[PDB]
């Protein structure tokens, strides 16, 4: 789901700040992957860019130390993205978005992702 | 001094197209040599012989295997397992392509497949696909000759190219038993082999294959070292 903080209300994008672009393979341009692509463990569903404070103050001396000596940029977005567990991967079969219709003027937008798996028996099933 | 080695077939059904039966016979043989060439033949005809068979199906216009097309009664993974009992021939080491391309309101069965100069299908019924409304169905095709079952990745997307884990079985069964002569003094013994193929060989070829890929297997030890 998608959530209106104070900053904005979590858009959702197809292109994520400095996150590998192999990760973002099956990411269609609207920002949620279309059906028939055969998701791994660790690759990202949805990916919404929800809004990060521009706290370089709180930034860990780490993360300044690495984002200045390799000139990795400074960005006010979150990692936020339905990223696979392990295991779970599979094809998707269906796709689901929909938002909010109510009192409030903002709509959350919540996203259904369908993973099948042609599940074989294997050592240790009962 | 008393008899010689024989051997002969003595029953050949052909119970359908795509289902074979063969029954032989040994003839004198002395104690301890029916048990090998039982226990040997079987194994090699269960796990030697190669066959070829379709291994990944390409279509047009489809999402994923669990998808359902305008026109066809059949779903795509239905599909696949259908394609997959088709039996084909071949001799030659090496992956080929084939392709399938068949208009409406017809019902395609194997004899719709189109192949390359070398390979050919034994039956010319088994159903494959049915359709109902008048719409284009194009399908490509992967063969592969391999031995023993064999499982592939999915890999190779394009915009669909699903691989069917085709076993490669043209055996389908295999029995042996091994009787008493009565020679007196001496203890002989009749072998009777049973060969049951799917038609991609017959008996007195897989035995043949089979005896051949044993006697490969067993040479190494006669070269020295």
């Amino acid at each position: 789901q998608t959530y209106v903080t104070s900053q904005g209300p979590e858009k959702v994008t197809s292109e994520i700040p400095h996150l590998e672009a192999h990760l973002l393979r099956n990411l269609d341009k609207n920002g949620i992957v279309r059906l028939g692509s055969w998701v791994e463990t660790g690759d990202i569903l949805v990916g919404k860019l929800t809004p990060q404070m521009a706290k370089e103050s709180s930034y860990a001396p780490e993360d300044r130390l690495l984002r200045a000596i390799l000139g990795i940029q400074v960005s006010t977005s979150k990692e936020t993205c339905l990223k696979l567990p392990i295991g779970g991967r599979g094809r998707v079969i269906d796709v689901r978005w929909i938002q909010k219709k109510g009192g409030s003027s903002y709509n959350p937008e919540t996203i259904h992702v369908y993973i099948s798996q042609k599940r074989e028996i294997k050592v240790g099933d009962k | 001094s008393t008899q010689t080695l024989q051997w002969k077939c003595v029953e050949s059904r052909t119970d359908s197209k795509c289902l074979h039966y063969g029954r032989f016979i040994l003839s004198p043989l002395m104690k301890g040599q029916a048990d090998t060439i039982g226990i040997a033949m079987r194994r090699a005809l269960l796990g030697e012989i190669e066959g070829t068979c379709i291994t990944r199906a390409k279509s047009e216009k489809i999402p994923h295997e669990y998808s359902t097309i305008l026109g066809i009664q059949e779903s795509v993974h239905e599909i696949l397992m259908n394609l997959k009992e088709i039996v084909l021939r071949s001799n030659l080491y090496g992956t080929c392509e084939a392709s399938i391309c068949v208009r409406g309101p017809r019902g395609v069965t194997a004899q719709d497949i189109i192949l390359p100069p070398y390979v050919e299908i034994v039956d010319n019924t088994q159903h494959i696909a049915s359709l109902t409304e008048p719409i284009d169905l194009c399908i490509g095709l992967q063969l592969e000759r391999n031995r023993g079952y064999h499982i592939k990745a999915p890999n190779n997307f394009q915009d669909g190219s699903f691989p069917i884990d085709a076993l490669f079985m043209p055996v389908r069964n295999v029995n042996h038993s091994i009787h008493s002569y009565g020679n007196g003094n001496e203890k002989q013994e009749i072998l009777f082999l049973e060969i049951w193929t799917n038609g991609s060989l017959t008996p007195k070829e897989a035995l043949y294959e089979a005896s051949r890929n044993l006697i490969d297997l067993l040479i190494p030890f006669l070269h020295a070292e």
